[PDB]
């Protein structure tokens, strides 16, 4: 019915919180010091049982992580209604306020790597049976060449979701859904039973990749009901518009698939991107 | 295209907005919610609607919003709410207008069971004329057209408000609502270019909603009709792909059925535009009629 600190092997004798670090959907995301790291408080209800124990589902499995691609999972404190997530601080930004800064450069070179990094990452992820299911450019830390995933996991328990038969949608968040999903928001739809799959989360990296290029994301003219339905129906963009070749543009046929077996593993991907010139 | 009972009411208004001057936080003190709010200025003694969209960008946009908001001092209409000032406060833009004691449209026939026919033709002049107006003398589409933002008053006037000025504010807001009642064209929803025939659309559905009781996709079988659990994206591909809505036979005259029929055509060049539509049977009808829309509005809704 709890989880205590010192059920991990990382040794915590004190932490301090910091300042905010920054808005966020899901609880909030403070500094902290244990060196430094960063915690995310939450909020549940005080007798929710049922979402409870599938939490602690959750981060048994994150105990067992550890890639230099992967955020560190480093604790996990529950005692309800308050439950806090510690991993460790990256130093740096995300690859979306990096994608979106004029004074940096972005050749099909440097794009090519950052993307092998992710897959590297998601390689791992998915070799230990974790889906993320919120891969984006937010959700990515870079630094110098050192690249980050974070936050992986933690839509299931999230609740980004939530108006009357109105389903909120964020800016950004439906470009990175595949079709299969897409197909089935509502105004009823829970994160918990969406049909995420390691083939999602390839998809997801789909947009990423047109993002690394594109410097914006997919759809960004279009109101949320014409993404919908342009994306229900299989309609992607491509990057002959800005003039990149015929290699750069076949990574997104192929993670953009509309059918999810067409769509390759994240091993399968890192030799197409090992393949660019 | 200009009455003079009409043009008392503007002048009147006109007034009103220099008593205002500028505005803040503190002026405003809150009545009732209505997001927006019914809300009682206290440096002038005019009861306001204040609409608040919450924002968190830096200054160097809201600045640019503002600037783009103020387009709607200059517009000004009977068929169209009243714009007062725009400014900026704790983290949300606001947006004070004229109020209106009726409500939307989507209220009323919320109450209301169905909207008898007469009265929906007057309605279709409001917007058809209200349109018409920012095309002709400001280049401007509405771009959300729908029921929850068509006005009504006891006073009789109807008035379109909530369309699509600023760029940037479309683009600094983060996040959309979708649900199951979507009133987008279907070449809006496939992406290709778009003019002032998505709001004809906009209209022609409205229009059949509100005079069955019952947003129209799906439609109904005969079993509901008589008397008188789906996804996203299954609405949007019938709204694409099946027969548009249709009015049914026999309780509305032909002249309606058609008016509607000629919005609701898929093709947007075959699409009725704004001025075949003025031009059309079935409001050359309802103009030269008399109905007393206040006097119907107040005795349902009770006011
Ligand atoms: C915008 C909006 C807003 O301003 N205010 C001020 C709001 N408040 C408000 C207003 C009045 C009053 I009394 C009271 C109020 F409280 C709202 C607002 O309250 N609420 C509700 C409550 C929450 C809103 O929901 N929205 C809002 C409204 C409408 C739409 C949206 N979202 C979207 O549409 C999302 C999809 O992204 C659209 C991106 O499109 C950007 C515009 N890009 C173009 O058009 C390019 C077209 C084009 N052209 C070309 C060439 C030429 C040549 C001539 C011309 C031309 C045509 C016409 C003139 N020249 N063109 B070419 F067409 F430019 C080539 C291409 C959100 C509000
Ligand atoms: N490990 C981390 N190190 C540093 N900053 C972080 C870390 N994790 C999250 N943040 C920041 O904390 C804030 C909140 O994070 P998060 O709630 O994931 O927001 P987001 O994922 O960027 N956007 P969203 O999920 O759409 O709400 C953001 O400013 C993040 O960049
Ligand atoms: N000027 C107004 N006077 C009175 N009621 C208003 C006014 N503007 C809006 N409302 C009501 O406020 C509610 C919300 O309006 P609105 O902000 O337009 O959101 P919405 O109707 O749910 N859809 P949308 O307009 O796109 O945001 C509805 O019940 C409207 O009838």
């Amino acid at each position: 019915t709890s989880i205590f600190l010192q059920e991990w092997d990382i040794p915590f004798e004190q932490l301090e919180i910091g300042e905010l670090i920054g808005k966020g959907r899901f609880g909030q995301v403070y500094h902290g010091r244990w060196g430094e790291v960063a915690i995310r408080l939450i909020d549940i209800e005080r007798d929710n049982e049922d979402q409870l124990k599938a939490f602690k589902r959750e981060v048994m499995a994150y105990r067992q992580t550890r890639h230099e691609n992967v955020v560190l999972f480093m604790g996990a404190c529950m005692s309800p209604p308050h439950l806090a997530i510690i991993t460790s601080l990256c130093k740096g930004r995300t690859l979306y306020s990096v994608v979106r800064d004029a004074k940096i450069v972005l050749d099909v070179n440097k794009t090519r790597q950052i993307a092998q990094e992710i897959v590297k990452g998601m390689g791992y992820l998915h070799a230990k049976g974790i889906l993320h299911k919120d891969l984006k450019s937010k959700n990515v830390f870079y630094d110098n060449g050192k690249v980050v995933i974070t936050d992986f996991g933690l839509f299931s328990i999230s609740g980004v979701l939530q108006r009357e038969d109105k389903l909120r949608i964020q800016n950004g968040w439906l470009c990175h859904l595949a079709p299969e999903i897409i197909r089935q928001l509502s105004p009823d739809t829970e994160e918990d039973k969406l049909p995420f799959s390691k083939h999602s989360d390839v998809f997801a990296l789909g947009t990423i990749w047109y993002e690394l290029h594109a410097r914006e994301w997919p759809f960004k003219t279009q109101p949320a009901e014409a993404i919908i339905w342009q994306m229900g129906t299989g309609m992607k963009p491509n990057l002959s518009q800005i003039g990149m070749g015929k290699e750069i543009s076949d990574i997104l046929l192929f993670c953009w698939a509309f059918e999810q077996e067409e769509r390759p593993t994240f091993t399968k991907l890192m030799d197409m991107l090992e393949k660019l010139p | 295209e200009l009455d003079e009972q009409q043009r008392k009411r503007l002048e009147a208004f006109l007034t009103q907005k220099q008593k205002v001057g500028e505005l803040k936080d503190d002026d405003f003190e809150k009545i009732s919610e209505l997001v927006v709010f019914k809300v009682s200025h206290k440096p002038s003694g005019l009861v306001m609607a204040r609409k608040l969209i919450h924002l968190e960008i830096k200054p160097a946009i809201r600045n640019q919003i503002i600037r783009e908001l103020q387009v709607l001092h200059e517009c000004n209409s009977p068929y169209i709410v009243g714009f007062y000032g725009a400014f900026y406060s704790d983290g949300e833009i606001s947006i004070c207008m004229e109020h209106m004691d009726g409500g939307s449209l989507d209220q009323v026939l919320k109450k209301a069971g169905r909207i008898p026919e007469q009265i929906l033709g007057k309605v279709s002049i409001a917007v058809i004329k209200g349109l018409t107006y920012l095309r002709e003398k400001h280049k401007i589409m509405h771009r959300d057209v729908k029921p929850s933002n068509i006005l009504v008053n006891s006073r009789g006037e109807i008035k379109l408000c909530d369309f699509g000025v600023s760029g940037q504010l479309i683009d600094s807001m983060a996040n959309s609502f979708v649900g199951t009642r979507s009133y987008m064209s279907p070449e809006r929803l496939q992406g290709t270019h778009y003019s002032v025939q998505s709001d004809i659309w906009s209209m022609g559905l409205s229009l059949v909603e509100m005079a069955v009781g019952r947003y129209p996709i799906p439609p109904p079988d005969a079993k509901e009709l008589e008397l008188m659990p789906m996804a996203i994206f299954e609405l949007l591909d019938y709204i694409v792909n099946e027969p548009p809505p249709k009015l049914p036979s026999a309780v509305f005259s032909l002249e309606f059925q058609d008016f509607v029929n000629k919005c609701l055509i898929k093709n947007p060049a075959e699409r009725a535009d704004l001025k075949q539509l003025m031009v059309h049977a079935f409001i050359k009808r309802s103009d030269a009629e008399e109905v007393d829309f206040a006097g119907w509005l107040c005795s349902t809704i009770g006011l």
